[PDB]
């Protein structure tokens, strides 16, 4: 009876529904925004930057993970390029154990070279290349007090009221030492005053602004990489796994194809522990096919947005709220999660997408023209990506406060919608 | 007064701006913004507060200034 | 079964419905617009100016009460400031028992001082500071007939055809005396011609234009004040009660919180007779929680307006017609009333809000740029607030005429709506 059911289905989009306020005991700032996409992949904010070549490369993926989200390195480059991008994010936060140093024998020019080359403002000076023993430190404010000179750095450096800290001192204590002594550098020494590391004001400042950073169990920022369905994707996945990628995104325009299902299964059987995100699907039947094939997370998004290309060109699409809810309903029965990829235009759409069933939202166009987005080339400049993400999570926190949702699980399971007519807009 | 202010300039300041340990850093920043970078710390010297001191501070109170390490000169000290 | 009811609710806004005409026996001018918010708080028009810092201070609250409505002094100032604003409205209409007078000893300059200082056009002249006995009156039209002079006011004042009235004469008789004798001042004297008061043309003119003024039982204009949920709100309420505030508005963005419920209850237990307006809520469950907590009137408004911030930022909202009706349905079961706060844009929306269940509508943006609105600063000038309120109540009167509603109770209980599709707009 397929001829009769041809027009029996109804579809709700973001603009069709509003979230109903309920009794609340939680302020927006006390809301838990963490989400467990799988046992090995956990975010602190449910935001993922899309695997698009105008959205996510290493700079975006690092920024996203610093804020608690996740970045998916796009697949529109060769396999070597993509393994290097994943590796660049995994090695970003190295904690500097190897500090760049110098000796009183060198000239002041030597010090400017180091500062100007690496955008560094301080050089710790050790007694010899071998018994690295801290004798002094030289900095730009020191250079300001000298007319260009090659005098020995020893008569130029700071030596009398030299301030160090031991290896293992906390970042808080490091901050207070910098704040009291009115200095911005804090070399780390051992028992015998061997130079062992360096802590700077801006290392502490970046911990203050990114305390929810999402990291693997070894303290490295999480990152994902995009995979299609081609001949060399098994080689692409292999190099990405060798770069310690945290999750592979089998990314296709129509994931409910047998060629996609086979690609999911043979990656799963090759790497049983790997995290697999597979999309794009928009029905429960397709969600069940991807999970049965071996996918951990199902990405939802066929034709979202009122007048996107999929709808105008092919006539195909599923209103995103209905897509999220139907796919989430199927994914619950298997204990799997859902990523909502598509037409989020305001922060309120994030609250709607997550209520409805989505465990995380994927964003691209909203982050496409940001500072950490690839290239300096036709997208308007939207500033640092953390400005956009801050307001997006700010709205989500506000919505969960209205809904009395202390965590995302309560928003997904319990939040109620009210259907609108659209009449005033 | 305007004429006298020009004639006395380029001498390399007998009447500088001043504060006391009772004031708050908010008083200093606004006195600075109205383009001086240092404010020596009543009617009858205890400290000095500058712009870089403000980076490690949060208007608080001005008594947490540069008070112990005070480098002062005699009146008549040459520019050299 | 919260997962299945996630999208079961429907919501109507103002643009979804029109009021159906019924058999009418009442003209718009004969419609009774009074409303009883509680036993101690009664309005002559169901219009309240919002407790917003761009809408209602003492000037707005006085104007609103003069027309039969109510003004809610906003909470964005300190406690002392807010008690002074409430007191300023309570002392506005003092009835002048203490008239500013002078004696023939003074110079004509003395009289100009008084007139120019207080925007006064007349000074009654008494024989001595003690036996205040009326001898004369001096006015600007008198000053016009003199080149600047310090001559004794006695050779300048009006004495031969001096017109007075007794204490206790009506305002009508005062008017006719002014109209016959072609004068604009009417001093009030006692049996022995002691000066006891003054009646002016513009005192009578303001009674003609504001005969529906809403007042407490002691003849003072009613006023309300806004309270949040902070540490010092109990001190704020106390000072406001000490300023003879008529109603406290516990004003929050999400009133269905336990911190709000507790604030309502401990104010109620502290002041058992005080009038409490608590909002903002948009469901019957929240209306029941506020009433049970001890609120007299429930304010309804979460996300009204098509593209307001609550909807765009948080994704939260309830279409206002549905919100009003569901909250009014609950409030009836407890014998309490409802205030409709939100997206009224035309006078016809007032008629819709009140039919549906609202006992009064709260307006802010429509009154934000009026003359009595705070400040001379980014809002377009909309003129005297009485121009806006006149057309708003004019539309409501027209709608009740179409509905055959002789009073607001008949509009609330009996008026029928017809649901529209929106198709032509
Ligand atoms: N060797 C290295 N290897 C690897 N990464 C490195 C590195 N050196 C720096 N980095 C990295 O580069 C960045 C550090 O520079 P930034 O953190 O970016 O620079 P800044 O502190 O904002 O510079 P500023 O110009 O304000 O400081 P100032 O000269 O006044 O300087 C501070 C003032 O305090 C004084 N001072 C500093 N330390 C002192 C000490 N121990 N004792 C006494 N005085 C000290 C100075 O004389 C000066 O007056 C970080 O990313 C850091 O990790
Ligand atoms: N009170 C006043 N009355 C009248 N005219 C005034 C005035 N103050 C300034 N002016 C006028 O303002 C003009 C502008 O010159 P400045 O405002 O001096 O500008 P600058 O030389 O470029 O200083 P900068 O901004 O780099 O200082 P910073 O805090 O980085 O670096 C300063 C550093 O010095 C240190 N410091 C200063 N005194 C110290 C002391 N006694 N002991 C220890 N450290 C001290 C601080 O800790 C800080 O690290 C002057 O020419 C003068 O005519
Ligand atoms: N002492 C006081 N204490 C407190 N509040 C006070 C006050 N005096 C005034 N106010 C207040 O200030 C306002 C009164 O002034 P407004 O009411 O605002 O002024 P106006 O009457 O419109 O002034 P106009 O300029 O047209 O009148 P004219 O000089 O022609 O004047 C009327 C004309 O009639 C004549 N006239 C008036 N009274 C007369 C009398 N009893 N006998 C004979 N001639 C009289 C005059 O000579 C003149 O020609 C009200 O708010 C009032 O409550
Ligand atoms: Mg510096
Ligand atoms: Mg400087
Ligand atoms: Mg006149």
């Amino acid at each position: 009876h397929h001829w009769e059911s041809k027009f029996s289905k109804e579809g709700l989009t973001f603009d069709d529904v509003l979230l109903v306020p309920a009794k609340s005991e939680v302020l927006p700032r006390d809301v838990d925004l963490s989400v467990e996409l799988t046992k090995t992949l956990k975010l602190n904010i449910p935001v993922i930057s899309a695997g698009m070549d105008t959205v996510t490369e290493s700079a975006m993926a690092i920024a996203m993970a610093r804020q608690g989200g996740l970045g998916i390195i796009h697949k529109n480059m060769s396999i070597e390029q993509q393994a290097e991008q994943v590796d660049k994010v995994k090695r970003s936060e190295r904690g500097i154990t190897n500090p760049f140093f110098l000796t009183p024998d060198h000239q002041v020019f030597d010090a400017e070279h180091l500062m100007g080359k690496y955008r560094i403002s301080g050089v710790p000076i050790v007694n010899n290349e071998e018994d690295q023993k801290l004798v002094g430190i030289i900095t730009n404010r020191d250079l300001r007090f000298i007319a260009d000179y090659s005098m020995k750095i020893s008569d130029v450096m700071t030596k009398e009221e030299l301030v160090t800290a031991s290896v293992g001192t906390t970042l808080d204590e490091a901050e207070k030492i910098l704040q009291k002594h009115k200095i911005e550098k804090l070399p780390l020494v051992d028992d015998q005053n061997k130079l062992k590391g360096l802590i700077t004001i801006k290392d502490i400042e970046k911990v203050i602004e990114f305390p929810n950073s999402s990291k693997d169990i070894h303290g490295r920022l999480i990152v994902g990489a995009a995979v299609g369905v081609t001949g060399d994707t098994m080689t692409r996945v292999k190099k990405l796994v060798e770069a310690n990628v945290d999750v592979i995104v089998i990314d296709t325009a129509h994931g409910h194809s047998q060629g996609v299902l086979n690609t999911v299964t043979k990656i799963r059987e090759t790497y049983p522990e790997l995290n697999i995100i597979a999309g794009n699907v928009a029905t429960a039947e397709a969600t069940r096919a991807l999970i049965e094939a071996g996918a951990d997370v199902v990405k939802v998004g066929i034709g979202p947005g009122s007048i996107c290309t999929t709808r105008v060109v092919a006539g195909v699409g599923v209103p995103q709220i209905t897509a999220i809810y139907d796919c989430a309903t199927e994914a619950r029965k298997h204990g799997k999660t859902i990523i909502a990829d598509g037409g989020i235009k305001f922060s309120g759409d994030i609250t709607k997408a997550l209520a409805a069933g989505g465990h995380a939202v994927m964003l691209g166009s909203l982050l496409a023209g940001t500072s950490e987005s690839p290239g300096a080339a036709a997208a308007p400049y939207k500033g640092p990506v953390e400005e956009t993400v801050y307001q997006l999570v700010g709205g989500l926190r506000s919505g969960m406060g209205y809904c009395g949702s202390k965590d995302l699980r309560a928003l997904r399971e319990e939040a109620q919608f009210i259907r609108m007519t659209g009449a005033a807009a | 007064e305007q004429v006298d202010k020009v004639k006395r300039s380029e001498r390399g300041i007998t009447n500088p701006f001043f504060l006391t340990p009772d004031h708050q850093v908010f008083d200093a920043e606004h006195l600075m913004g109205k383009r001086i970078s240092g404010v020596p710390i009543e009617e009858d010297l205890v400290g000095i507060i500058t712009n870089r001191d403000l980076r490690f501070i949060s208007m608080k109170i001005s008594d947490v200034m540069t008070k112990e390490e005070l480098v002062t000169a005699s009146v008549g000290t040459t520019l050299d």
